[PDB]
Formats: C-alpha cells, structure tokens, sequence
C-alpha cells in the first residue's frame, strides 16, 4: 500500500540497508503534508453526503439516458440510483483514506485493482464515474495543499478510468 | 505492510466508514510526534555498529558456552552469522519505529524466525538475550539528552521498547 | 496397529508396554510401578525431583486409601502439575496437554476446546481436570485401576485427525512436553480452528527432517489447486516439506523451513537441489489427484 | 546429446561488483516478504515487465496470478508459467529464429546477455530436441538462475549499471524488442510516410 | 542516475574539488524553484491520459496512413502498443522533470530506442511527431494560470520542453 | 546516486507508474532539507584545511606507531603523511557531496563501496579513519539540521568502517 | 526393540525366507561369545556410578562454562538432570550390549533426544563429550584382565564402542 | 517381540533399572538354549518342503471336502492348493523364527495377532491348520531340547487356534 513511509522502508529493505537521511527526508516530507491531508479528509467527510448526491446528479445530468433507460446497469429505478450513489460514495470515502495515508495506497488496494473487470462485467461506463469525480473536484471547496493532494487522488482515479 | 496511518485506514475500510473525528485527531497527535520519531530512528541508526558489537560482546561474556569450541557461535562463519542476525533484528526494529507499526517487523523479520533457529540448532533463548542487550543500549542512546532539542520522548521510547520486546519473544 | 513405522515414529516402546494395572490386594512393588507410571504419563516425562514428589498422595495410593484414578486426579490437581502445565501456558495449550496426559490422545475438534475453556473459565482448573477423569472416555479406557497410556492404535470412537495430531503432541520417547521445539505454543490452535491436519514428522534421531515447522504466515497449501497447469507438462504433483536450509545463506536464504509443490518429473531435480541447499526432507505427500 | 561447448566472455556479472544498494540496484521482488495484495500486484507487474516488457489485458494470466497469490506456486513457477504462456510463445518464439529466441530467454531468465553466437547456437537446438518446455526448465533449473534468483525472487537484468556512471548497458527490453528485422520484413515494415 | 544536485557532484568529484560558492548558490536557486518543479510534475501527471489520447488523436488525423489497414498503428495490439509507448515517453519526461536531470530519461527510455523502432519497423519520425504534440499540450497544462499561486514558470517550462525535444530527437 | 529524488523515481519506475503524491512528498522533504545541506557543505568546505589537518593529527596522536613505524602502510615519512592527509581530505570532500546530494549516494559510490578490499589489501587500519571521522564530527561546529544531516553521513561512514 | 537374534529374523521375514546356513552359523558364533557379553554388561553395570560421576567431573573441568552461573548445568535441578542424562545413556548402552543390537538405543534413548536438547538449549556437543568420557572409562573397565577368566574380548569391546559412538553422534 | 533378551530389557527399562543378576540369569538361560534352537531351525529348514507338502496332504486327507468343494476358501483348484501350501509354509517358516529368537515373538508379531479375523473374514477353518501343525510335530524328527522347544511353539500355535 503505497505511502511515503512504507515506500521508504520497502526501498531500504530491498537494499538490505538501515534507513538513511534519504528516508528521513521522506518522513519529513510526509510530516509536511500530514495535517493538510487530515484536514482535507475531515472536510470531505463532513461534506460527504452533499458531494455524493451532487456528484450523482451531475452524472445523471451529463448522461440523461442513465436515468431513462431500463436495465440492470442503469439508474432508471431507485435500485440503480442507490447503486450509483453507493459507488460514488466508495470513491469519495477511499479518496479520504488516501488523504489520511498520504498516498494512493487505499485507491490501489481497495478500488483501482479490478475496476476494469467490474465495469466491463456489469456494463458500467467509466465515463460516468469520471464525471462524478470531476464534480467532486469542482465542489469540495478545499484550498492550498489540501486541494492539491485531494485533486491528485481524484485525478489518479480519473486517469485509471481513462 | 502497514504504517501508523494505513493501519487505521485498513480498519476503517473493513467497516465501510470514514475515519471518525477522534481518529483523525489521534493521527494528528501522531504527526506532532513525527520529529521525535525521526530522531530516535536516526540515533539508533547512527550507533548501529556499536549497539550490535557491544551487545554481542556482553552476550558472549555472560554466555561463554556460545563461543567455546562446539558452541553455536564458535567458528568464524557462525560468529559472523550471529553478528549479522543481531544487526538484522535491530534494522527491522528501526523500520517498525520509522513506520509506527509492527507489521514490517512481524512480516519480514519475525515470521518463521523461531522455526529457522530451531531447525539450525541456534539457541533462541540466547538470541533473545542479545536482543535484550541491544534494547537496553538502544533506549539509552535514544533517551540521551545531549545535543538535541529538549522534550519528552517517553511515548516513542515505550513504542521502541515494545518492538524490541516482540523481537525477543519471537526468536524463542 | 503400527508395525513397520513404529520405531521411526517413536511408537515401538509403547507397542512393547502393557497397561499398568493396580490389582486388588496389590503388592508394594505394584504400587511403586503405578507411581512411576503415573509420574511419567501425567507429568509428560519430565524429570521429577525428590523435592517435587507428592509423598502424601503416594502414601495414600500405597495404602489403598485412593485408587489409581484418584491418584491420577491428585497429581493432575497438584501445584506440581499446574506449575509445569498451567501457569505459563495459553489455555488451549493446557487443554492439549490435559488430553495427552489424562486421556492419552490429542483433541479431535474445536468443540473440545470450547467445552474445556468455558469449564475452566466458569468453574476453575480443578473442575476442568475432573471433567477429563470423570469422562466416559476415561472410564472406558482406564477405569478405576489402570494408569493412562498413549492410545496410538485405532479404537472405536476415534477420528483420523486424532492420529495425525498425536505426533504434534508426542515428539519421541527421550522427550518431554516441556522440551519440544514449539516450547509453550499451542500445537493445535490452528488445526482445531480450521479443522485441518499436518503431515506427520516423526521424532529426531530416526527422522532427519524432524525439525520441520511451518511459519506463522506465507506457507504453502496442502493441495495443488490448479493442478499441473502452472508446471506445464506434468503427471502428478507432490508437496515436499524441507527443513534446515542453510547453504546459500542470508539473504538468499530467509526461512530455513520451506514447503514446495513440485511435479513428478522434477523430483530428481528437487532432491538434488534440496541436498545442495543442505536441507533435509521432512515429508513428501501427493498434492494432486 | 550434451550441449555444444562454448567459452564465456568477460561480463560484469562474471566478477565481484562490491555492490551497495542505490537507485540502480534492481528492486528485489520476493514472496519471502509476506507481501500484501497491493504489494503482490507490484511483484506480478515486475514479472510481466521482466518477461513480456508489457502485458496488455489480453496477455495477462489471472489464474497463474491467483495461484502465486495463494502460495500454490513459487515466483520461479510463475516465471515458468509466463514463459510457457501463449503471449511468450507468440511474441518471442514464433516471431524469431531459434537463435534469437535463445537470446531472449537468456536475457529474460538469467538476467545477462549471451556470451556469443556460439552460446546462442548451442542452445538453439534444445527446443527441437528436448521440446519447448525442456529449454525453459534447463534454464530455470540452472545453477546460474538458482544462485541469483532462487525460487522466490523475480529475475532482473544484472549489474547493468556501474557506480558513478551516467548510463549503464542498454535495458534488454530496449536492446531486444520482441521481434527484429526478420519478422519486420514479413509484416512489410518500415512504412513509407510523408 | 543523476538528479540536478548529483549532476554537479559528479563533475566536482571528477575534478577532486569541493563545490564552489557559485555552484552552491546555483543549487540554492534550484531549491527556490522546487515548488514550481513539483507543480509542473503534478500537472502533467494529472492530465497524462488526456495528453496521450489527444496527441494520439491528432497524430492519426494528420498521418492517416498509420491507422489504415497495413499501417503500423492498425490492429488493436499495434494501436495499443503505440498508445502505451507515448505514455512511456511522457512518464520518463516527468521523471526527468522531477529529478531536474535528463539521465534517467536517456538511460531508461531513450538510449537505444531509435534502434528498437528500426528493428520493429515503427516509423520513428511519426513517433517524434506524436511526442511534439504531447509537448505542446503538456506545456499548456503546466502554464495554465488558473487555480495556483501566480508566478513565473518560464524556466521550468523551458526545461520540460527540452526533455520533450530530447525525446523527439532520440526516437527518429 | 542515492538521493531522495533518485530513489523516488526508482520506486515509481520499478512499478511502471507515474510519480504520485507519495513521490511529490519526497521532493518536499528534499526541499525542506536542501538549504541546510548546502549551508553545511559551505561550512565544511571553508574549514576544510583545518578539519583535515586537525583530523590527521588526532589520528597520529591516537595511534603514534603510525608516525614511527617504517612501512608503506604507515606515515613515518612525508610520503605516508601525504597519503594520509589525502585520504582524510577525500572523506571530508565526499561528505560535503552527501550534504549537497541529500543522500549517502556520493559516499556509497566514491568511497564506501570496496573500501574493505582497499584497507585489507594495503594494510590500512579502519580504526585510523574512524578516529579522523570522530574528529571532524567534534570539530565542524554545525548546528541544527546541518549538524544532524552532516553527522548522519559521518556516522554512516564510521559504521561502514566497523 | 530387536535383539541380535530377532534382528536377523525380521530381515528374513521381510524377504519371506528361512535363515540360511551361514546366518545360523553366525548366530552360533554369537552364542559362543555369550559369556563375554554378560561379563561386559556386568562390569559396566557394577561400576555405573563411578563411570557417570568421573565422566561428569572431567567434563565440567574441561568445560567450566557449563557449571558457572547461567551455564546449562548450573543450579541443582539442571545439574541433577544432567547427571540423570549421563546415567540413562550409559544404562541404554548396557541394554544394547546385553541384547546385541542398537535398536533399544535407537528406539528409546536417542528417539527425540536431539529435539529435547535443542528445545531446552542443552549443548549437545557437550553431551557428546561426556558420552565419550564414559566410553573411555567403560572400555577400560571391560578390558581389565584382573579377576576374570582370561580371553580376547576385542570383538565385544568394539561393539560396545559403537554403541557409545551412536549415542554421541545422536546429540552432536 | 517376546524373547528372553528383549523382555529382560523391556522390564528393566520400565523399572528404570540397570540390568542386574536377574537379567544376567535370563541371558544364561538363553545361552543354554540357543544352540539347540539354532539346530532345530536348521533341521526344519532343510526339511521344509517335505514337511509343508506332507502337512498339506495330512490336511487334505483329514478334511477331504477341502479338495472337492468349489469356493474361494477351499483347495479344490490349483489356486486354492497354492494358497494352502503357502499358508502352511508361513506357519513352518515363522516357527523356525521362534526357534532362532528363543520365544514366541515371531509367531505373535507375524502370525497369531489378527489370525482370528483373517480366518473369519476368509472363511478358513482353524481346524485345518491344527492338523497341519500336528503333522509337523509328528514328522520333524527332532529330539531333546530341540524337540521340546520346537513342540512348544507348534503347540503355542495350536492353542492359539483352539
Ligand atoms: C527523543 C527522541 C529526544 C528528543 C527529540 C526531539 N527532537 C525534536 C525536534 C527536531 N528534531 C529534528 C530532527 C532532524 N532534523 C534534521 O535535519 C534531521 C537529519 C535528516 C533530523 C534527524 C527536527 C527537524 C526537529 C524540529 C526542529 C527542532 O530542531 O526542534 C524535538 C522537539 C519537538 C518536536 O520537534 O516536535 C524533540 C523533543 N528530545 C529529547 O530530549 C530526547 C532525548
Ligand atoms: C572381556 C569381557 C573379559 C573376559 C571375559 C570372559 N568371561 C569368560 C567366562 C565366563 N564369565 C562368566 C560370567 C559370569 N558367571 C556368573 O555366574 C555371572 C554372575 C551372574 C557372570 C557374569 C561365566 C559364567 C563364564 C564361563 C565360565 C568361566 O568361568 O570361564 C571368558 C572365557 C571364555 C568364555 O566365553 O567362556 C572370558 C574371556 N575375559 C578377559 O580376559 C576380558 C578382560
Ligand atoms: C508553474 C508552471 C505554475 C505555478 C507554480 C507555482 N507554485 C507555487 C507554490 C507552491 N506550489 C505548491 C504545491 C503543492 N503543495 C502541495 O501540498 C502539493 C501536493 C502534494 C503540491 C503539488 C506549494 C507547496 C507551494 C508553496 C506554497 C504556496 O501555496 O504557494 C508558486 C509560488 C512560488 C513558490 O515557489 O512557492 C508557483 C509560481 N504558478 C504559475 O502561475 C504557473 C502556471
Ligand atoms: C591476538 C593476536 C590479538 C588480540 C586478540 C583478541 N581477539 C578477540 C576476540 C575475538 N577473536 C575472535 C576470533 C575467532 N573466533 C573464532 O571462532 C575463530 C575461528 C575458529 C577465530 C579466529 C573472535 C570471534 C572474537 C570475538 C568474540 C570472542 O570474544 O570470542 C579479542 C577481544 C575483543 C573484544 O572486544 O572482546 C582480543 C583481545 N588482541 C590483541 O591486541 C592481540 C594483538
Ligand atoms: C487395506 C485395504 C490396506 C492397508 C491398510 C492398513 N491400515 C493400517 C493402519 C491404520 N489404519 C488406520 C486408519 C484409520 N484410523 C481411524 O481412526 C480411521 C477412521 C475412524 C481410519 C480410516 C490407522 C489410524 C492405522 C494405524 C493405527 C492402527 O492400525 O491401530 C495398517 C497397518 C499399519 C502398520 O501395521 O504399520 C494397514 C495394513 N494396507 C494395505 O496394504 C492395504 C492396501
Ligand atoms: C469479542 C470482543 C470478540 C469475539 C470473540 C470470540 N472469541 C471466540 C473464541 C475463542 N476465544 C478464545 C480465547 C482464549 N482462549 C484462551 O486460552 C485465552 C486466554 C486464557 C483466551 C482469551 C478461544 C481459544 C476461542 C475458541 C473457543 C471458543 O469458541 O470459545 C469466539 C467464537 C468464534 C467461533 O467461531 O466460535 C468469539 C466470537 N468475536 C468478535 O466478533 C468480537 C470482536
Ligand atoms: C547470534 C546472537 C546467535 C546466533 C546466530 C546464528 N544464525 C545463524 C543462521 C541464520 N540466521 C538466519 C536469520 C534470518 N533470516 C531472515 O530472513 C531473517 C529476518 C529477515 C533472519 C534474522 C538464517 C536464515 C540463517 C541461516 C543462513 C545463514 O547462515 O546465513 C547461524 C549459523 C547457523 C549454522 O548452523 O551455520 C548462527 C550462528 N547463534 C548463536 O549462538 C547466537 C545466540
Ligand atoms: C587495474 C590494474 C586497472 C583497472 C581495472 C578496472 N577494471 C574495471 C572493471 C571491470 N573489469 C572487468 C574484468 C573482467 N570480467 C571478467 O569476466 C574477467 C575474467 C573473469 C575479467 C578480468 C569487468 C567485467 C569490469 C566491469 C565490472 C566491474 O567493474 O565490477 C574497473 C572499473 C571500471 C569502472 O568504471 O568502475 C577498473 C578500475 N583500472 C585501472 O586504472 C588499472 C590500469
Ligand atoms: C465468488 C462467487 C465468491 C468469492 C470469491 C473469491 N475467491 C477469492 C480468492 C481465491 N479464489 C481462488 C480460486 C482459484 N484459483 C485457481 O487457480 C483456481 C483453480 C484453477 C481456483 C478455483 C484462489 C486460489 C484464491 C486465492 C488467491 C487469489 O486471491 O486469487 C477471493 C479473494 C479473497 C482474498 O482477497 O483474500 C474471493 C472474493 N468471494 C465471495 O464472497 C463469493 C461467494
Ligand atoms: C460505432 C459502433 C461507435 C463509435 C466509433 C468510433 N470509433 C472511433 C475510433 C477508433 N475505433 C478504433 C477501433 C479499431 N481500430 C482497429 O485497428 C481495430 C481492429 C482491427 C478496431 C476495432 C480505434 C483504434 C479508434 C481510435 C483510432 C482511430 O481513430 O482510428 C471513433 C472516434 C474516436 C476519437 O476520439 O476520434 C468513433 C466515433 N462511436 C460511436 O458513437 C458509435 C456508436
Ligand atoms: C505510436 C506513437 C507509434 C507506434 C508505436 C509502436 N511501438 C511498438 C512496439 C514497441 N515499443 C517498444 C518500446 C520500448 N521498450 C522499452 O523498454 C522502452 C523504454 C521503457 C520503450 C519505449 C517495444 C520494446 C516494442 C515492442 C514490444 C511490445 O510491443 O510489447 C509497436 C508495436 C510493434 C509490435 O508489434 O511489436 C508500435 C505500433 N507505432 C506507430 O505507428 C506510431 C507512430
Ligand atoms: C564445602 C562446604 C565442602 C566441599 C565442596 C565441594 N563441592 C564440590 C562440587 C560441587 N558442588 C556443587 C554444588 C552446587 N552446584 C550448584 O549449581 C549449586 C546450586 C546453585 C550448588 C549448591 C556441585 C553441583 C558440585 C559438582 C560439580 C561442580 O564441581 O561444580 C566439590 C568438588 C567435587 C568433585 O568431585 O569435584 C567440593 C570439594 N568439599 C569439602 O570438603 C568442603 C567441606
Ligand atoms: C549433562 C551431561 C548435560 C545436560 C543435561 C540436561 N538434560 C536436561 C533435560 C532432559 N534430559 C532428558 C533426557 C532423557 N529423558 C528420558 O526419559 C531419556 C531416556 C529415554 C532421556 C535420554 C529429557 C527428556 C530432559 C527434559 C525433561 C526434564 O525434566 O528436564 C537438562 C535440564 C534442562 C533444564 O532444566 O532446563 C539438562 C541440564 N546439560 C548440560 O549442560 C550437560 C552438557
């Protein structure tokens, strides 16, 4: 699970070496970031309901057929709408994990590995989620390092989907 | 492997929950200790050779059977392996201190180590004594008040002591 | 019975022994033989110092004031038994030992752990000890007058898993429950919880790979899921357990114990490679169908 | 028949390197570290990179992955599985002569370049005589493979860089694309453009 | 591999000289540029998919022979390999940008790549054309003034443009 | 050369991945450190002569037989004193490189790798150089982050020699 | 447990064969040596205490690390256990001598013994030395020509030597 | 294995005792017996084919239905006759082992323990083997201690079967 601290140790262990100033600087880099990430995670968490419901609507608006067409993969009934809001919630929650962990680890572990297989198997369009992730980017109201780190994880997922 | 942050994340994903307010504030408190944690890792690392060699010298002085002819630490190859092992264990303890989680130590170092030693005939109780001596030396170095910004490192010291305790228990 | 493999399994001496029975109107030599047998059985072949002997219980046994079973009960409840087997052990370890000492067999199932852990927790060690001794199984095998003994041979009421587990608890004749490689660790916690078994590794002296023990994590599973496909053209797969690997040295060698699944067509290469690793074959077991 | 004899040639891998871990030391991907799921991904990706240079979804071997993840097989077994895979046969065996196929195998499996044409020549006959699997097994069972990578480590190109130098020897996935002029002609490339 | 700092060290060691005051001051100026360098790497990375796909689209629109039957980017695998390669080159350019030195890009991507493509029959000139299109888009993304502390990134942008140019020259 | 920036890229490249928030944090840790490192490099360089001179004298005093015993490996003649001062100068200079690079890279590549062979082959005692390094440690008069990083490199060399 | 006679019988039964003439003759020759076997057993037995105690004294003189505080033979309990081990090995060697087959030694005395010593940390090479010291004393006792019908016992003495060697090898 | 030497040791071992004059007396008892045992084994071995063939015929004469009745358990065909001769040979061969061993050990270990299950499962009459054993008693031609020890084992087997 990629984070600065585990990557530092993973590299040193591969080399059979004690941690050196290089790894200590890695830790200092993490400490420089941690509070901004934690504050970003808090802000996303407290606004999570609004962001998720806003994102779902943004998808429905950009892709109207998803709420009009019948089929297990679409959100034309409350069942499909609940699935869609659930999924967007998953993306949001795991992004908050990345902010806490300081790395894409949680996204790699919990969401990204296998997402292609899911989307193909259940006939879900990656474009839908890309739209949802853009809305979250545009509406989380973060600033400074909180914004930059949050957007990088949101963009990481978008690039994984594209 | 887990670090202090991803350990908490793992337990949260298992329940499908955002980290709670108190959990986020706990991790902030961990961040506030970050410099102390780095210093402790740096002091142990800077003194690694002495920590190992002094501990080894004390071990063989207290347990001379190890180095008598026929003792497990007799012959250059066995003495070299023994000195290497103590350094390996100290190294992974610093890894665990650096990450703030025992997973690296438990997974990469202690897994199957008790079983390795019995299979080779290495006396694990004597390995554990060596770890103890390294622990004692390591904590004194970490607690050394000279040449460093003054503060309370009691919590980091306790954590480090815990990692040494795991190592000592695991080897036998 | 166990004939061909008896000696290498450490069973031959027990094949050669009869149950120690205290007959009515027993002689003093009879009483001494019972006392010796009970100390060896119930205390797991630990050396017993003269200061540790239960002289009063021995007197009462010699006098016929207590039967063999009541003498066993007294030994099992003594501070000597508890010091050896209770105060320093995980309770699952205690239950394993009680079964070996008092019933001469290994636990069959997780249900036995549930029963005895709750009984200990609710009523205390003495109550738990009584449950073994007052059990139907104890009554049927040993009754009032026979010292408990290892039940290696198949009996009515057995399960196969019992046979394999006895060699997790019994490690040879010149050995004690407190002088085994796993030391204080429960031998069967994982086997019982998962209802799994392990390849039998006989005692040292008669088995070069006697020290093979798996690690906490990163073990090779027993069966070859996927068959021969990953190996290419292969007729059948075997799981080989290997111990005492040293030759390449760290970091090329991390764990001295390893289990590998290899195809029939590579067994020659495997044995050659193992020898050059310095390792000793602990067990070979078919892994595919 | 015994393998045709050939002589070595001076190579970095043939001499002591006095190596100290740096950014140019190949990363050791081993299962002896009890790797988490995401970390196992990286090991699997490294193996695909080492053997295929790149595995499109079509190329990937999900069942071999599951078996490696579950401990059914070692890394060396996983590597054998990749070498026996449809992707490897189609990309590196069928599109090359036996001689170039041998070179690919030595580079990918042993992590070194071949000594000479004579080494390539000597091994080129093995597929025909011992079969495709016989070639792979010989290389994977060789003292050279086992001494360097053992059973639990993903192979890698060895001693490519020397300390203090700006560049090392060419990475094998650059030096040795899956096919060369022979198959290029059959495809009718290069394409005239402009 | 070298980075901006160790490039200077390598030259100094070859001369057996301490870094001069001006060399130290120059590296200090590099440090003062560090945030812009990080922002540029982050911006290219975050738009990598679009950079590659937009550049590839334009390339096949300008050189339709590549995707017509019998072309070098015709069939799904060849097209997939082409898209992959563009992403590889972009990835190594961000590495060079991150380190501030071209060595990683050359040692691990470009050195020998011309021969690679000649052996395969890949039109290296057309690869260079695609690299140029990624460069154009990438520099526009780096220079985007919206949503970032305003400042002058001309120096870093010129460096990035150079790495692209190095890549375009190397492939053909 | 092992540094935070080269290790970050090495990690990402070994995973076939673009740089992510984890590596960007590594670069921030480098930036937090770099100025102190450059100031330390400057301080050591300005004082190089007296540190090298003093360090050599510390060694001759601790080990008088080196200035009194004849033999190619000792410093009983001017030839040997020059070699010794040269060697100590190498250590000091390369340590300044590590401060500039922010890692043990320069020490590893220019000095440590193979140092055992040299010391065995030419019958040089590692303890001589340890004493010199202790002298430089006790006489460079750095403070704060410059001290801590500089000392990490001196201790790294001392550890390699023992 | 086999004795000399049933060792041959077990081998024959596994083959489904009658014992051959030579095998019966070999047993006849074994019977003719019976009195010397009995004497040898009686002599080792009659001196058992002195053999054990003298070997133990010599071992601890040569290996004082064993009995100093922290040593494996330090404290009355461990020392008593050590002396029991010596007596037991000697007892089983007399069993082997009496039966004319090593099986009693293998099946009981040496079955699991190495595991015991490794588990406990008993220095097995030290036990081997003790066993070697008992062997020397025991062989001298068997060989003593005073007070016995004179004859050649070299064959029984060689057999007894083997049993001691087996025991020593099992722990070393 | 019940033999004098092994049981002497087994009993002594269960008592944790060195061998004493009691066990030595057992050894002398074995030595007094062994030569006659070995001679009895030789005579039975040399005569084995006559004894076995003679014993089988004695069985067939005494129980003529066994050579006339069809069935897997009878000797009405060469298959059954071969099984019968084999079986008698086992008895004879294992009896020679008892003479070599000086005890019923070989008969207990190899033949007697479990014989009742075998004869029940395969519907073989113990009376058949009693008659074979009686023939062997009448026709082995031994005298003195060889006869007495040999007859004790033949009678041991007969008693086991009845
Ligand atoms: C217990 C561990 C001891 C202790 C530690 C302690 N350290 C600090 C503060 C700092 N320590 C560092 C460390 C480094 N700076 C570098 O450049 C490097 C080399 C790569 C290292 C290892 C830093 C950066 C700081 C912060 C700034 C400062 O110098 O103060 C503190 C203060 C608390 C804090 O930082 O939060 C403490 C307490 N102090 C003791 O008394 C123990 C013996
Ligand atoms: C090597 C072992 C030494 C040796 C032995 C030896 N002994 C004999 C003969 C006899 N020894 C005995 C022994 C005993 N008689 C008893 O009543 C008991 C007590 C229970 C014992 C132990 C006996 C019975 C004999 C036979 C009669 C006799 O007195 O000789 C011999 C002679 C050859 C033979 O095997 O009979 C020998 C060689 N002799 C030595 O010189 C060795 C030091
Ligand atoms: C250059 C092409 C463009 C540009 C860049 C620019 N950035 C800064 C300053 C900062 N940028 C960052 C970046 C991050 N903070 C984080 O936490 C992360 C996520 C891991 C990133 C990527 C930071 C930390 C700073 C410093 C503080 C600040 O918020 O300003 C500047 C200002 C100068 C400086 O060096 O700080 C500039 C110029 N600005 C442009 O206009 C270009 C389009
Ligand atoms: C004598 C020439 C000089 C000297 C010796 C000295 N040696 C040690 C310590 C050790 N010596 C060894 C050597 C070996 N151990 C082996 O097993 C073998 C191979 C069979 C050898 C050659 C070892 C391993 C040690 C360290 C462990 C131990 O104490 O046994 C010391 C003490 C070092 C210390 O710090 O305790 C000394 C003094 N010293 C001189 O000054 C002599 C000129
Ligand atoms: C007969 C077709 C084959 C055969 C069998 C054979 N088995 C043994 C010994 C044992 N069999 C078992 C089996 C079980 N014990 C159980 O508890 C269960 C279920 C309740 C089973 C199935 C056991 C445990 C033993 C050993 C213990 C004992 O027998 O009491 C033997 C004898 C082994 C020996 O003598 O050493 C044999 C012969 N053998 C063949 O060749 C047939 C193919
Ligand atoms: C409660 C907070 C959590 C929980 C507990 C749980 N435990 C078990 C089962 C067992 N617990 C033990 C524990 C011990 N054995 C000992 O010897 C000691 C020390 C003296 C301890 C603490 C054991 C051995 C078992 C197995 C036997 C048994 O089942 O009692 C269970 C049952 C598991 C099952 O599958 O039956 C449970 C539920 N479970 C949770 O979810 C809580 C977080
Ligand atoms: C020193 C205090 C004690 C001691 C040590 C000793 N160890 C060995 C051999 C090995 N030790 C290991 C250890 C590890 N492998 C791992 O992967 C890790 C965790 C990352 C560790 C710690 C291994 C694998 C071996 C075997 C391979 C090798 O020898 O390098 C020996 C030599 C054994 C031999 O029989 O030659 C020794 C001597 N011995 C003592 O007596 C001290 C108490
Ligand atoms: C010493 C008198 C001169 C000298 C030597 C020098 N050589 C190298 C590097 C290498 N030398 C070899 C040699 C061999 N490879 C083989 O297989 C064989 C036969 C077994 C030989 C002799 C190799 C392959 C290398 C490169 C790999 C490595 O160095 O580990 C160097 C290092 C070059 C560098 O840039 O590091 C040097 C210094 N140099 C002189 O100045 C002397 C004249
Ligand atoms: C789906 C209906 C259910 C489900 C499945 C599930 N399985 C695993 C993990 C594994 N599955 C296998 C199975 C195979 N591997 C093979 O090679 C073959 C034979 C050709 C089979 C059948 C294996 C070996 C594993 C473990 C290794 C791996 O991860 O691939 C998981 C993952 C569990 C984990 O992450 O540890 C899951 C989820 N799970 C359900 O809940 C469904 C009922
Ligand atoms: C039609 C069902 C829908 C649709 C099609 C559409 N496709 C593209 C672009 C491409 N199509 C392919 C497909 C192939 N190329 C091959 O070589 C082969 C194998 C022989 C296949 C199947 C590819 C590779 C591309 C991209 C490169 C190219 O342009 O040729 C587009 C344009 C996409 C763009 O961004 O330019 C479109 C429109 N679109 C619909 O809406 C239809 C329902
Ligand atoms: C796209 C703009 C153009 C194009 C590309 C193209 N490339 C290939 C095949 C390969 N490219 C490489 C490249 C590399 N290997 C390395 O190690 C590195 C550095 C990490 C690089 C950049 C390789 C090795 C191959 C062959 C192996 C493979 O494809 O997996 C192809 C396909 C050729 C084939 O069939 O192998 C294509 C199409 N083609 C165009 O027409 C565009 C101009
Ligand atoms: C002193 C009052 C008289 C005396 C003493 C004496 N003792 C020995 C030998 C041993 N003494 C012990 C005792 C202990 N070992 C322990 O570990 C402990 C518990 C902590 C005790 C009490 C032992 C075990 C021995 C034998 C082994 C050894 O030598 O260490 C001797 C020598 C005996 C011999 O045969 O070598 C002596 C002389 N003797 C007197 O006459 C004093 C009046
Ligand atoms: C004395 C020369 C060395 C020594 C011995 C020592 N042994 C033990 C403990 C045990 N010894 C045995 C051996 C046997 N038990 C048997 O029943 C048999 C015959 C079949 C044998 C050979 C056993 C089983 C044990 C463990 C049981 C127990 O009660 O200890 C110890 C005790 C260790 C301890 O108490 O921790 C000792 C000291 N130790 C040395 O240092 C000498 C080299």
């Amino acid at each position: 699970m990629k984070t600065p601290l585990t990557e530092a140790v993973s590299t040193a262990d591969s080399q059979g070496r004690f941690l050196s100033s290089t790894e200590l600087q890695i830790a200092f880099g993490r400490l420089r970031q941690a509070n901004a990430g934690l504050q970003a995670a808090k802000a996303l968490t407290d606004n999570a309901q609004s962001l998720v419901n806003g994102a779902a609507q943004a998808v429905y608006n950009k892709f109207p057929y998803t709420t009009q067409t019948q089929g297990n993969n679409f959100a034309a009934d409350q069942r499909g709408k609940d699935k869609c809001a659930r999924d967007i919630g998953y993306y949001l929650r795991i992004v908050t994990y990345c902010l806490v962990a300081g790395g894409t680890g949680p996204l790699d572990e919990y969401l990204i590995a296998g997402i292609d297989e899911i989307n193909r198997t259940f006939d879900l369009s990656p474009s839908w989620y890309v739209e949802a992730l853009k809305y979250i980017k545009a509406n989380h109201g973060l600033s400074g390092d909180a914004r930059d780190e949050a957007n990088s994880y949101l963009d990481y997922a978008i690039n994984a989907l594209s | 492997m887990f670090d202090v942050f991803t350990r908490v994340v793992s337990q949260a994903d298992a329940r499908g929950e955002y980290l709670s307010g108190s959990q986020l504030d706990a991790l902030s408190a961990t961040v506030a200790e970050g410099n102390k944690r780095i210093d402790s890792v740096n002091r142990i690392t800077g003194n690694a050779s002495a920590i190992v060699s002094n501990a080894a010298r004390a071990l063989f002085a207290e347990q001379p059977q190890l180095i008598q002819p026929g003792g497990n630490a007799y012959t250059s190859r066995r003495m070299a392996a023994c000195l290497r092992d103590m350094e390996i264990i100290l190294r992974y303890v610093t890894y665990a201190t650096f990450t703030g989680d025992a997973s690296v130590l438990e997974d990469r170092c202690l897994n199957g180590l008790r079983e390795t030693y019995v299979a080779l005939g290495v006396p694990g109780a004597s390995v554990a004594a060596g770890v103890q001596k390294m622990k004692e030396a390591a904590l004194d170095i970490v607690n050394d008040p000279n040449g460093i910004t003054r503060g309370d490192c009691s919590a980091i010291v306790a954590e480090i002591a815990g990692y040494f305790d795991r190592a000592a228990a695991a080897v036998a | 019975a166990i004939t061909t493999a008896a000696s290498r399994l450490g069973v031959a001496p027990y094949n050669e022994s009869r149950p120690v029975e205290l007959r009515p109107d027993f002689s003093l030599d009879d009483a001494k033989m019972v006392i010796r047998a009970v100390y060896r059985q119930v205390l797991g072949n630990d050396y017993i110092m003269d200061s540790e002997r239960l002289k009063g219980a021995e007197s009462l046994l010699t006098n016929g004031s207590i039967s063999v079973r009541e003498f066993v009960r007294t030994v099992a409840k003594s501070e000597l038994y508890k010091k050896k087997f209770l105060y320093n052990n995980f309770q699952t370890r205690v239950i394993e030992l009680n079964y070996k000492h008092l019933l001469g067999r290994a636990p069959f199932s997780e249900d036995e752990v549930i029963f005895h852990l709750d009984l200990y927790e609710n009523q205390g060690f003495d109550a738990d000890i009584d449950s073994y001794i007052d059990s139907v199984e104890y009554q049927e095998n040993f009754g009032e007058n026979i010292v408990p003994y290892y039940r290696f041979n198949n009996q009515v009421g057995d399960r196969t898993v019992g046979f394999t587990r006895m060699f997790r608890l019994y490690r040879g004749y010149a050995n004690s429950d407190r002088s085994q490689l796993e030391r204080s660790s429960s031998r069967l916690a994982t086997e019982l919880g998962q209802n799994t078994v392990s390849a039998i590794v006989g005692p040292s002296g008669s088995n070069a790979g006697w020290a093979y023990r798996p690690s906490r994590a990163g073990n090779t599973p027993a069966k070859a899921l996927g068959g021969t496909v990953p190996f290419g053209q292969a007729s059948k797969l075997f799981r080989v357990e290997i111990t005492a690997i040293s030759a390449p040295g760290y970091p090329k060698v991390r764990r001295s114990n390893k289990a590998v699944i290899v195809p029939f067509e590579q067994l020659n290469q495997t044995l050659q490679q193992i020898n050059r690793l310095g390792g000793k074959v602990a067990s070979i077991t078919p892994a595919s169908l | 028949l015994p393998l045709l004899n050939y002589a070595p040639k001076s190579q970095n891998v043939r001499v002591e390197g006095y190596e100290i871990g740096s950014e140019e030391k190949p990363v050791v991907f081993t299962t002896e570290n009890i790797l988490s799921s995401s970390d196992m991904d990286n090991l699997i990706e490294a193996a695909y990179r080492q053997i295929f240079f790149h595995a499109f979804k079509w190329d990937r071997e999900k069942v071999l992955e599951s078996q490696l993840r579950n401990g059914q097989i070692t890394v060396r077994d996983f590597v054998r599985g990749l070498l026996l895979s449809n992707t490897f046969r189609n990309s590196f065996y069928e599109k090359n002569s036996n001689y170039r196929f041998v070179e690919h195998c030595v580079q990918k499996i042993l992590g070194r370049d071949v000594y000479s044409e004579r080494e390539k020549i000597a091994w080129s006959i093995v597929v025909a005589t011992k079969g495709y699997q016989g070639l792979i097994d010989d290389l994977l069972n060789s003292d050279e493979y086992l001494n360097n990578f053992g059973y639990d480590t993903v192979p890698y190109q060895r001693r490519r860089n020397l300390p203090g130098r700006e560049a090392g020897e060419l990475p094998f996935n650059i030096k040795s694309p899956r096919y060369d002029a022979y198959h290029r002609r059959q495809l009718g490339f290069p394409q005239i453009v402009w």
